[PDB]
RNA sequence: GCUUGUGCUGUCUUCGUCCA
């Protein structure tokens, strides 16, 4: 979540956050729900755009 | 298990005379045995056999 | 300074959002707070930042050094000697100046890297610093008798493991409680198994991964508190086993090491979570090691 | 060694909810989940597990006087702030009041003293960015009509030129795509530019 | 707060329906 990479091996992760469309929630900047697999478009900065693959916190 | 309704069959999986029934519901249920998983694990006897 | 990648990637929740416009910063207090340093280097080494050194007095030792240098003449050609040597020194001071910049810098960077290293060995310290639960009415150091319950995350469809080892390290039993935690049932079969198999467990430990664990948690504690299940003792206030949350990363990390799966082969990963967890009680120092290289990926 | 160390309330919630105390505390946004709506209060569920609540008083403005139910149904996910937490019990409570869900934005404590903080720079390019927020786009409009010519107004006064007195061309509007301009021959040499302004419009470049 | 249930063979043979 940081924005850099790690390299590590497969025992030491912990475990795949399987989380349910209850607990995988995104709120937008004006406060409509977007769900995972939506298009979005950044506010300011680049300004980029893309699919949502996964949401946290 | 099939799309359809189940709430028309008896205790014995068969369906009653002089029930109304509509398409895709089930008239007769039947069930066969499989090799359990490792479902055990955690699962309150609620594992699919 | 801000490089545009910096003037556009530094946001207010990205961590180098601490020192996107830091001025004038003692270096003498940089040793005390080396992770803010050591984030400056790691924003500058993405090319987001730049990291300046400046005196405020570099013109007090300029001048200082020229008074030294220069001349005592008042003809025009001492002031034309006058110049060249001004000239020629400043031109030295602009080839100096980087060089003494990334001196001080290498040292910075050095001492405070130090000093982090030294904050990480105190606190890893502090986590593997810990004797075994002593239970009571034994000297400190003795092993004792465990017995661990889980479940691991509560929903519909998850069945209370419980896992028993003796003081000797070695499993001795382990139970299915396939009835729901919240019957009448499952609190007879969990005193039943408690009291007639005479296991007799010093401590039990509870841990899951969600708040749903809390509610087993203290459906545990109700029913030793209402069943007064107190340690058997080797031959008077009996007291009562204890029930308390037990760390899980070394628990966590062993449910998929394949130490686990080699020593036992036909069990289900809940019994080795529960079995880490009553094998950290006997002694944590011997789980910790027992991570080998994870251990380094544990928050420390 | 230490004897074992026994996990407190703060322990116990971070190893619980994965969440630390410094995330989850006082003054915080977070997107939780309603679960059950009714008349005196909300029953909503963070992304935590954790349960929370709010009284009547906050789910809706104190200005409105409309229901709860009908503004807010369940599976209607809304923002929140967190006023209170029950470590012990992993509960909370939150607040729906714009003042706490829109004006909490500088949330972080960085000191911004000027002799540390170069207060000044932040600004520039806080400006700058609002600037570059102001910043559009804009495009021409087209329109079908045998009288219609896409021409400036010294264009058009030109084109009208070599045209007899009473000629009429009409073209794009400077005040807005909601105005035309009209250009008629007055005089050899003179001509009037009237703005007219357009109501119920279908479309930018429709009529 | 207890939360809803998605999947179907194949190969022969016969007897039919509408044109022809």
């Amino acid at each position: 979540s940081d924005g850099k990479l790690l390299s590590l091996p497969p025992v030491s992760i912990y475990s795949k956050l399987n989380l349910n469309p209850n607990q995988q929630i995104a709120i937008d900047s004006n406060g409509v729900e977007v769900k995972v697999g939506d298009t979005v478009r950044e506010f300011t900065g680049e300004r980029r755009q893309g699919t949502i693959l996964h949401v946290y916190r | 298990l099939k799309h359809g309704t189940y709430e028309k069959l008896d205790e014995d999986g068969l369906i009653a005379p002089g029930v109304r029934v509509s398409g895709d519901d089930i008239i007769i249920g039947k069930t066969t045995p499989i090799p359990p998983d490792t479902e055990e694990l955690g699962q309150r006897t609620k594992y699919h056999t | 300074e801000l490089t545009e990648r910096g003037k556009l990637q530094i946001e207010p929740e990205s961590p180098y959002f601490d020192f996107k416009y830091a001025k004038n910063r003692p270096i003498s207090a940089l040793t005390a707070t080396p992770d803010l340093y050591l984030r400056m280097i790691q924003a500058e080494n993405d090319g987001l930042v730049n990291i300046k050194v400046e005196l405020p007095m570099l013109s007090t030792v300029v001048d200082h050094f020229y008074n030294i240098l220069k001349s005592d003449g008042t003809s025009e050609i001492s002031e034309k000697w006058n110049a060249l040597r001004n000239d020629a020194w400043k031109q030295s001071l602009d080839k100096l100046i980087p060089l003494v910049q990334l001196n001080v810098k290498e040292s910075i960077r050095r001492d405070c890297e130090r000093v982090l290293y030294f904050q990480v060995k105190n606190s890893f310290t502090k986590k593997i610093d810990q004797a075994p639960y002593q239970p009571p009415t034994y000297a400190k150091g003795t092993i004792p008798r465990v017995l661990t319950l889980s479940f691991g995350e509560g929903n519909r469809g998850d069945a209370v493991l419980g896992v028993f080892m003796d003081d000797s390290g070695d499993v001795k039993s382990q139970i299915k409680f396939d009835e729901d935690f919240q019957s009448r049932d499952f609190s007879d079969s969990l005193t039943r198994y408690i009291k007639s198999n005479n296991i007799n467990p010093d401590i039990i430990g509870i841990s899951g991964f969600n708040i749903h664990t809390k509610k087993l948690f203290d459906k545990v504690n109700e029913l030793v508190n209402e069943e007064r299940l107190t340690i058997e003792y080797d031959n008077s206030d009996k007291h009562l086993i204890r029930v308390i949350y037990v760390n899980d990363e070394t628990a966590r990390l062993y449910q998929h090491s394949s130490k686990s799966s080699a020593e036992y082969p036909n069990r289900p990963q809940l019994a080795k979570y529960c079995i880490g967890l009553a094998k950290y009680i006997q002694s944590p120092l011997l789980e910790y090691l027992a991570l080998d290289e994870s251990m380094y990926s544990l928050h420390i | 060694r230490r004897d074992f160390h026994i996990l407190n309330e703060a322990e116990i919630f971070q190893l619980l909810t994965r969440e630390t105390v410094d995330s989850f505390r006082k003054g915080m946004v977070i997107p939780v989940y309603v679960r059950k709506v009714e008349s005196s209060y909300m029953s909503v569920s963070t992304q935590s597990l954790i349960a929370g609540n709010i009284q009547r008083q906050d789910i809706l403005e104190p200005n409105d006087r409309r229901d709860p139910r009908e503004v807010y149904s369940v599976g209607q996910t809304v923002r929140a702030c967190i006023l209170d937490v029950d470590y012990y019990n992993f509960k909370c409570q939150l607040s729906l009041l714009r003042q706490f869900t829109e004006n909490q934005v500088a949330g972080l404590n960085v000191n911004r003293n000027p002799k540390f903080w170069d207060i000044e720079s932040e600004n520039r390019d806080r400006q700058e960015e609002i600037d570059k927020q102001r910043e559009e786009s804009r495009e021409s409009r087209v329109i079908k009509h045998p009288f219609f010519h896409n021409m400036k107004s010294k264009e058009a006064e030109d084109y009208l030129a070599a045209r007899p007195v009473g000629d009429v061309v009409i073209r794009p509007s400077s005040k807005g795509s909601n105005h035309i301009t009209i250009s008629w021959k007055v005089a050899p040499q003179l001509y009037q530019h009237i703005d007219v302004l357009e109501e119920n419009k279908d479309d930018a470049n429709a009529i």
